[PDB]
């Protein structure tokens, strides 16, 4: 195949040798590894279609102990790149073979892409991402100078590209030297222009990054596995759904122009928010952090986070008026409502022995300042849990007369615990003073009936009547 | 207990575990020499009984590889095979009516050896069970004893998160009786009739080996739990499994009527005699006699008469019920003081069975 086998032997003199970029990608491996048989069809197909341009090395650790150690390889696959001969990064992308083959490409230089005829320019923006494009007219220009400097700072997240060519110089500008970023074609829409232009006076790489971060996206963007790490962070409210501009392009803008069309009445009136639709599949491993289920009902599902972390999901369905979500963001900006927690039903009857606590309830019952609470987090499957069941309803019952007192459980698997308690194993129980709902204290006793006993009477805030005989 | 236990490896060659001989028979490259840090699978055999049978042992090739269900994909969140793990591999499952057990062996890669030719190996993840054939009375609670140990690779906290499973299999059909991942909280599937398990390392010492508990606990068993149990321990990349057949039973409470006789002369005959074999299993194997003991023959003699057997009766518990019938003869005088009794038979009793007796007048 296209894949060159380096090893202990010739790896530091074959390292070297590298096509025009002086780029040489590198997986260590070991044959008994199960993604390491997986990339195997993927690498052999990025070496091939790689031919020329980068060369595709891989070094079998079983048998090169030496210079798998050499670079501190501890897990398989590793990807490097190797520039020179020294190494340059992991390869941070996916293990396929279109993965591996565009990432290079880029890197493979330059920063940014010289555009020679109006056919490379219309090619260069007719991409799935979009394009910043520089023109110039001037080969000594300092402006130019420093959209090169912006392209090697942001290369590793936009596509950069310019040109002199007349024509295009021309039409996208009037002194000569402009930026236009285009964003791609497919995500066209009546609510924002395409392409944006710079208007600083003075064109700098700061003010230049700056201006791309500010623009590209628009105000809802498609999130992919490759721009999800430049959408995520900050407020943004993800609107997920049969996303796919491939095979199903017409449903993808049929749903995404109702999200920009509630967005924009919002975003021009001064909320502020980010938005972004995403494939319910692409991001299934999301859609459990907002209890979402991943139907293949089509019809989008509405969830924010905030970039502290709070979580808001739409519960009324996606009216195809954009009225529910509309009403949504209303009661979002208007603090109306309730983040997001995993929680089992509140009971119908919760009167004791042992107060029932889920996550809903759970403020109410373990901290109301008025309470010392012991509270005990468990699972279903644990069999010391069970062996304490009984022995802690009891606890339960002789503390039944006590007014001060509330003995509690939670099934810690089947709803969140809050922030201050941490569950190691189970059961963890904790013990929750009247004015320390801040600094609940982890119960280290033994647990059979004389040791709570014992330890409420030793910590009750004021002391306790246990019903006794 | 052995000091040596023959094994057969697949893919039959024979092998052979040291627990040194020469052994010109074997490859050496499957004669073992066994070092086991964490000490569970050498403590198995130290307790061994003596003049035991030599229990039956199959050695096999072992690929590393994470746990094929995703409840487990937790305990293998990066995406990359760790490196510790290179070198080869190979299970050994061994199964007596003593105990079940697995384990995993790091063999050296050549045999080799000053003083004899052997292949020295470690035992990395050893998984045991001392309840390989169970059996538990019908509605009673029933704990299947599982234990467990691990040695980390010494190439680099306290005990790592573990994975424990365990399922019924019926022809090629299981079913997942209980899951978890101590030391990780994660999804795991629903726990099932009523099912928990002492999924726990014994101790959190700095650096290892380890050794854990994973007994299964099966509330108030049906005869329909009864089968195949397997149980199953993951590490990251690693799994060993054990199997448990499990047998319900419950012997049956036998009783007479009518209670007792009234008094009767000669020539008379006494009321159908009815024999209550009551809520046993398994149903079958279940034997009548009547007989006649303390009369004119021997305090045990086959009872004479007409006999005859019910239908079986099916109770929602799965166990059964029966009725044993005897009509006697008219009594004679020199039967007087002697009784009637049905003696009855089950592999779930004793040698001698369980009787019922009435006394004649
Ligand atoms: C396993 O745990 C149970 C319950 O704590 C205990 O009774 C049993 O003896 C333990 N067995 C082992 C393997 O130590």
């Amino acid at each position: 195949s296209d894949v060159l086998e380096l090893t202990d032997d010739n790896f530091e003199s074959r390292i070297s040798d590298t096509g025009s970029a002086g780029l040489m990608l590198v997986e260590f491996f070991a044959p008994w590894c199960g993604h390491a048989k997986r990339l195997a069809p993927e690498y052999e197909a990025a070496a091939t279609r790689l031919k020329g341009i980068v060369p595709l090395a891989k070094v079998d650790c079983t048998a090169n102990t030496n210079t798998c150690n050499k670079y501190g390889v501890s897990g398989y696959p590793t990807l490097k790149i190797f520039r020179d001969g020294e190494e340059a990064g992991a390869y941070d992308g996916p293990r396929t073979a279109d993965g591996i083959v565009s990432h290079l490409k880029k890197q493979a230089g330059p920063a940014s892409v010289p555009l020679r005829t109006e056919e490379e320019f219309k090619k260069f923006i007719s991409d799935k991402d979009a394009s910043i494009v520089g023109f110039f007219d001037d080969s000594f220009s300092e402006a130019h100078s420093e959209f090169l400097k912006a392209a090697s700072n942001l290369r590793d997240n936009y596509r950069f590209a310019h040109t002199n060519v007349e024509s295009l110089v021309n039409e996208y500008d009037d002194n000569g030297e402009g930026i236009i970023l285009f964003r791609p074609s497919h995500l066209t829409n009546k609510f924002e222009d395409k392409t944006v232009a710079y208007t600083e006076q003075k064109m700098t790489s700061g003010k230049i990054k700056k201006f791309i971060q500010e623009n590209i996206f628009g105000i809802c963007p498609h999130m992919t596995e490759d721009n999800k790490d430049l959408i995520q962070g900050k407020d943004l409210l993800i609107a997920y759904y049969d996303v796919d501009y491939e095979k199903n392009a017409k449903g993808s803008n049929y749903w995404r122009n109702r999200v920009m069309m509630v967005a924009k009445k919002f975003l021009d009136a001064g909320h502020k928010l980010n938005f972004a639709v995403a494939s319910r599949k692409t991001f299934s491993h999301e859609l459990s952090d907002f209890g979402l289920e991943s139907t293949a009902g089509e019809i989008p599902v509405v969830a924010i986070r905030t970039a502290k972390g709070e979580k808001f999901v739409m519960q009324e369905e996606f009216s195809r008026d954009g009225k529910a979500l509309e009403r949504f963001l209303q009661d979002y900006f208007d603090g109306n409502l309730k983040r997001y927690l995993k929680s089992e039903p509140i009971p119908e009857s919760n009167d004791g022995p042992v107060k029932v606590v889920v996550a809903e309830n759970f403020d109410e019952i373990v901290n109301n300042e008025n309470k010392d609470v012991l509270i005990e987090f468990y699972a279903p499957w644990c069999g010391h849990c069970k062996n304490l069941e009984p022995k802690y309803k009891e606890l339960g019952e002789k503390l039944s007369k006590d007014p001060n007192i509330v003995i509690a459980k939670m099934d810690a698997t089947a709803n969140d615990v809050p922030s201050p308690y941490e569950v190691r194993g189970f059961p963890t129980i904790y013990f929750s003073p009247a004015n320390k709902k801040l600094n609940p204290k982890k119960y280290e006793g033994g647990r059979e009936l004389s040791d709570f006993i014992s330890y409420l009477q030793r910590e009750a805030t004021n002391p306790p009547v246990i019903q006794e005989e | 207990g052995p000091a040596v236990i023959e094994c057969w490896f697949v893919e039959k060659r024979p092998g052979a575990l040291l627990l040194p001989p020469p052994r010109p028979d074997l490859d050496p490259e499957l004669y073992l020499s066994v070092h086991d840090p964490a000490g569970a699978l050498q403590a198995a055999f130290r307790r061994y009984p003596r003049g035991a049978p030599a229990p039956h042992c199959e050695m096999s090739r072992f690929v590393p590889l994470p746990a094929s269900a995703k409840w487990a994909s937790g305990l293998t969140p990066a995406q990359n095979c760790p490196r510790a793990l290179d070198g080869a591999w190979l299970m050994v499952s061994i199964s007596s009516p003593v105990l079940s057990l697995s384990s995993l062996l790091r063999p050296q890669p050549e045999p080799q050896q000053e003083p004899v030719l052997i292949t020295m190996a470690t035992v990395v993840l050893t998984v045991l069970t001392h309840t390989p054939a169970p059996r538990v009375r019908l509605g009673q609670d029933a704990l299947l004893d599982l234990s467990f140990a691990y040695m980390p690779p010494t190439s680099e906290p306290g005990p790592p998160p573990f994975g424990l499973e365990w399922r019924r299999q019926h022809l090629g059909k299981g079913h997942l009786l209980l899951a978890a991942t101590p030391g990780l909280n994660g999804q795991m599937p629903a726990a099932q009739e009523g099912a928990v398990a002492f999924a726990a390392w014994d101790d959190d010492e700095p650096w290892g080996p380890w050794t854990g508990n994973g007994t299964f606990w099966l509330p108030r068993v049906q005869p329909f739990q009864e089968g195949t149990y397997l149980a199953t321990i993951h590490l990251p990349y690693l799994q060993g499994q054990v199997t448990l057949e499990l047998a319900v039973y419950k012997p049956p409470k036998v009783s007479l009527m009518p209670a007792t006789l009234a008094r009767a002369a000669p020539g008379e005959a006494p009321p159908e005699l009815l024999c209550l074999v009551s809520h046993f299993y398994p149903s079958g194997g279940l034997e009548v006699e009547w007989e006649l003991r303390g009369g004119p023959g021997g305090r045990s003699q086959k009872a004479e008469g007409q006999r005859w057997l019910s239908a079986l009766r099916h109770h929602s518990d799965g166990s059964v019920s029966l009725s044993g019938h005897l009509q006697p003869p008219p009594v004679t005088t020199e039967q007087h003081g002697a009784r009637y009794a049905c003696r009855i038979h089950h592999p779930s009793l004793p040698a001698s069975g369980r009787s019922a007796e009435v006394t004649l007048e």
